[PDB]
């Protein structure tokens, strides 16, 4: 099955979701990556306020959420700071 | 801006003596039996012909197609100053040449061509060519003016 | 003012007496010149003829104006040359205070 | 016929003089570099954007700023602390109320991978409890009078004492003094501010040093007076790669500067002010340091005097985001100006602004390379691209960025358009925000809003961007690039592009980094090696081509040294012929080429 961008414009092959590759005009192709520069990803942050950051916030280094989970591939190690 | 702080040239005595000096026939000339050609620089001895200060032209010619002049006095009677730690390196040279002499002018060749320098003894001067073709000229207007250390 | 000279307030005993050196070039085919930094001015240089010349002399000037050959905080003594048919460069290795006068024939 | 004389009048020294024979222009740039050296290469964080002002008042102050950029969406390297900072304008110390934690500021900054920048001045507070003061007058170390005692002046302080800079010895003490050890409360991502270096001493003739005060050696101050603030440059820069072991590339700014300072940092043009004329005379002013060997140039975006209305403060967001050193500085009686503080129209132009400067970071960092190793200036008039055009010789409302980008910036209050001069026989340029094609040469009337840059990109070149902006420039160096291919009347371009780690010398000292030269001719786009040498360990890769001037291809190839062929699929627009090839995802280190058949 395809992917169909969230404001209705285009589809896009399955495999073209979290690619790095921003596909989408809103974005919505990449929620896990820092590939759109409208996107968002989304810190669920247990035990404490889930929160949405830009994505070009994703793996820039700098610790974003309190669960850690925006840096994970970037040689910043983020504890988990919710409490 | 408050402008009377800062000096204008008239206030700034050297520049009132110097720019005092209009353009007209330079008193400096070149004593050519005093040419010397070294391993990297020629040097010819300057005399102000109505004071009979005794100045020191160093020639060069320089890799990249480049020419450095310096003069200093003769004899003074304490060193002058030479900028130190602006220049990265002891500029490589390249060899000079007399290539043609008169009574009046000796011209030199830098390396094997093409640039070309003609020193002009009475009134000193200098020429710098490509070839046959004039690049730029040195005291042309006679404006040069070296004020000696005094006692 | 060639020995012990004033200026305002201030005085230089000025020891060693008038040393000033000055020299010219010619060059022709150039109505072009640039260079000589730090002024408020136009990127071509103008000529001094009718005043003051360009000054290189490191100075603190407070609130400095635009369009004026005045020294303000630097001094590079290079001046460049251009034209259709060539470039050139001068670099006039000195550290004291330096007037350029320019003009045109 | 014509002709022009010049005539240089020193009141000391010898004559010394170098005639620089061309005959090209590039040619006299490398003459002069061979002599006085080239622009030493920038930190990559130095190139970004730089936030100051007389002054932020304190360290809860600097983290506000910090997270201000962060919450409006607006990129930042470095924040600056000007005088204020230090104990009673001590320098080398910190204010013990303001700032009594200067490291947890420093770590603080670090987290968000953002810079400081603190002022040290060369003048010393005449202060028997000031250890700086102490050292350096009971180890002899002051510039004299003739009666032989430590000259005393006035500055910031009050009285104060000056180094003697001539002197290596203090040049030395200078230097170790930014140990980490000796400088308590710095930190390798805290860099330094010369200024005063003229030297300013507010009580002597002119503002500066009396002229038969005396220096190392016996020379008198008439004799130095132009390097003394190249000499205060050099050691600061000095000190920082010695902190560091010599590992670390030094950034310093310094207000005075000689032949040769281009070695140790960038430059300023002072205070400026905030009025339209004084954002013009920018340009011209960088262009003439440029000439002359120092490509690290800029002004006070926004002017330090005075208040600048908002429309103008957009347009010097504007012309500082195209010129080489890039920093809003403000007087201690402004008000305050961070670019977040104004209406929202204003905010989003100079948020697009700080965009478009950080999108061309590898563009800038690759002609500063450029600049570093052969001589050739960053920001250049046009006349030094089109030699033989006889009507560039004076132009100063635009200039060009290397030879690939040609840069008009709106200078007036409420302007429509700009005439902008196009030049180049049978040469064409690209609008980058339409992509409309122009050809030279031609003077072109453009409307602009308060939003516009007229910038256009020269047909023949290759520009590359990391388009995907982040806060600050240390959170990019790892991300994709995207090409920008401008198309030749002749279906030709080509570009290179420098890669390191951005801010050591082991570019140098271990030959780690990357220079590529990118090449388009008939249809296809080749990167290959343009040193050899140069090995790094990167992730970098090519994530988009963004061909302008170019008709559909029927299918789109891609080949890498030890890859398969694989093909790319691509968006085409038939209005202004632009391609766009969907990521490549090769290597910025790898060999490829794309073929477009
Ligand atoms: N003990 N001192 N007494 C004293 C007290 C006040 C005053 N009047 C105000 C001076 O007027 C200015 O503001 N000049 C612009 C200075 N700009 C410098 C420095 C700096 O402002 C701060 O480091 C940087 O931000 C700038 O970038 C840099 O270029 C004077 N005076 O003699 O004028 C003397
Ligand atoms: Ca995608
Ligand atoms: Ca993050």
């Amino acid at each position: 099955k395809p992917f169909t961008c969230l404001d209705g414009t285009a589809t896009i092959p399955f495999d073209q979701v979290n690619d790095d590759y921003c596909d989408c005009k809103d974005g919505s192709d990449e929620p896990g990556t820092a590939a759109c520069p409208n996107g968002s990803f989304h810190c669920t942050n247990t035990g404490y306020k889930p929160l949405y950051i830009l994505s070009s916030r994703v793996n820039d280094g700098v610790c974003d959420c309190c669960d850690g989970t925006d840096e994970y591939n970037s040689g910043t190690v983020c504890e988990n700071t919710c409490r | 801006v408050d402008r009377s702080n800062f000096k204008t040239c008239d206030e700034s005595s050297f520049c009132k003596r110097q720019r005092s000096i209009r353009p007209g026939l330079s008193p400096y000339r070149a004593l050519l039996d005093t040419l010397q050609l070294g391993p990297d620089a020629l040097t010819v001895h300057l005399i102000h012909e109505v004071t009979k200060v005794l100045l020191v032209l160093e020639l060069q010619g320089l890799q990249k197609d480049m020419t450095r002049i310096r003069i200093d006095e003769l004899e003074p009677r304490r060193p002058r100053y030479r900028v130190p730690d602006v220049l990265v390196a002891d500029p490589p040279t390249a060899r000079l040449s007399v290539s043609g002499r008169d009574d009046n002018s000796v011209e030199l060749t830098v390396a094997e061509g093409p640039y070309k320098i003609i020193l002009t003894a009475q009134p000193f001067r200098l020429d710098l060519l490509e070839d046959r073709s004039l690049l730029l000229s040195v005291n042309a207007r006679g404006l040069m003016a070296f004020e000696h250390q005094r006692a | 003012g060639a020995w012990e000279e004033t200026f305002k307030t201030h005085s230089d005993s000025k020891p060693y007496g008038p040393t000033s050196v000055g020299l010219d070039f010619s060059l022709p085919g150039m109505e072009h010149v640039y260079g000589i930094p730090e002024h408020a001015d136009s990127l071509r240089l103008k000529v001094t003829e009718g005043g003051e010349p360009y000054r290189l002399y490191n100075l603190d000037v407070f609130q400095y104006e635009l369009n004026n050959p005045m020294a303000l905080y630097g001094s590079v003594p290079v001046l460049l040359a251009h034209s259709f048919h060539r470039d050139l460069g001068i670099f006039w290795l000195n550290a004291a205070e330096t007037w350029v006068d320019i003009s045109s024939n | 016929t014509p002709q022009t004389d010049i005539r240089w009048m020193s009141e000391s020294g010898i004559i010394d003089v170098f005639l620089m024979l061309g005959p090209s222009v590039f040619d006299v740039f490398r003459q002069y570099a061979s002599l006085t050296g080239t622009q030493a290469l920038p930190p990559l964080f130095s190139l970004g954007y730089h936030q100051s002002r007389w002054n932020y008042r304190d360290e809860a102050d600097v983290l506000e700023v910090d997270q201000g950029f962060d919450d409006h969406n607006m990129p930042c390297d470095v924040i600056w602390l000007d005088i204020e900072h230090a104990d009673g304008k001590r320098y080398f110390t910190w204010d013990p109320t303001r700032f009594p934690q200067p490291l947890n500021m420093l770590e603080h900054l670090a987290s968000k991978r953002r810079k400081l920048v603190a002022i040290v001045d060369p003048h010393i507070k005449v202060d028997s409890g000031y250890r700086v003061h102490e050292e350096l007058r009971n180890h002899g170390l002051y510039v004299k009078t003739r009666d032989g005692s430590d000259y005393e002046g006035w500055c910031w302080p009050g009285s104060a004492s000056y180094p003697d800079f001539t002197n290596p010895r203090m040049r030395a003490w200078w230097s170790n003094m930014f140990s980490f050890d000796n400088y308590e409360g710095s930190a390798p991502n805290l860099y330094v501010w010369n200024d005063m270096n003229e030297p300013s001493v507010f009580n002597g003739p002119e503002v500066t040093m009396l002229k038969d005060a005396v220096h190392y050696g016996g020379w008198e101050h008439r004799d130095i007076h132009n390097i003394y603030g190249l000499y205060v440059h050099m050691a600061t820069a000095d000190g920082l790669i010695q902190r560091s072991g010599g590992i670390e590339r030094p950034f310093v700014l310094s207000r005075a500067f000689f032949s040769g300072s281009q070695r140790f940092g960038a430059v300023w043009t002072g205070d400026n002010t905030a009025e339209w004329d004084h954002l013009k005379i920018s340009i011209p002013m960088c262009l003439s340091l440029a000439l002359v060997g120092l490509s690290f140039c800029g002004a006070d975006v926004g002017g330090f005097f005075k208040n600048p209305e908002p429309e103008l403060l957009v347009r010097w967001y504007q012309m500082g985001a195209y010129q080489p050193f890039f920093r809003a500085h403000a007087h201690l009686d402004t008000g305050r100006r961070e670019p977040w503080l104004l209406a929202s129209q204003y905010q989003d132009a100079i948020r697009d602004a700080l965009f478009q400067r950080y999108s061309l970071l590898p563009f800038w960092y690759t002609l500063f390379y450029q600049a570093h190793k052969e001589g050739f200036p960053v920001m250049r008039p046009l006349w030094v691209q089109y030699p033989e055009d006889m009507s560039t010789f004076s132009i100063e409302d635009q200039f060009m960025l290397g030879d690939a980008l040609l840069i008009h910036p709106v200078s007036d209050a409420g302007a429509h358009g700009v005439q902008v001069y196009l030049p180049g026989q049978e040469e064409v340029w690209y609008d980058i925000q339409s992509y409309q094609k122009h050809h030279g040469p031609q003077t072109l009337y453009l409307p602009v809003t308060l939003s516009s840059i007229p910038v256009f990109q020269r047909g023949g070149t290759i520009v590359p961007r990391w388009m995907r902006v982040r806060r600050s420039s240390d959170c990019m160096k790892d991300d994709p690039i995207t090409l920008f291919v401008a198309l030749s009347p002749q279906g030709t371009a080509q570009g290179e592009l420098f890669l390191d780690d951005g801010h050591t010398f082991n570019y140098q000292t271990r030959h780690e980094f990357l220079l590529r030269r990118f090449s388009f001719s008939g249809s296809t786009l080749v990167s290959s090696s343009a040193d050899p040498k140069g090995h790094l360990e990167t992730p970098i890769w090519i994530e988009r081509v963004v061909i302008m001037g170019a008709g559909k291809p029927a299918a789109v190839v891609l080949q890498t040294k030890g890859s398969p062929e694989s093909r790319l699929s691509f968006q085409h627009d038939p209005e202004t012929s632009v391609l766009i090839l969907r990521k490549p995802g090769v290597s910025v280190a790898s060999d490829w080429s794309i073929h477009l058949r």
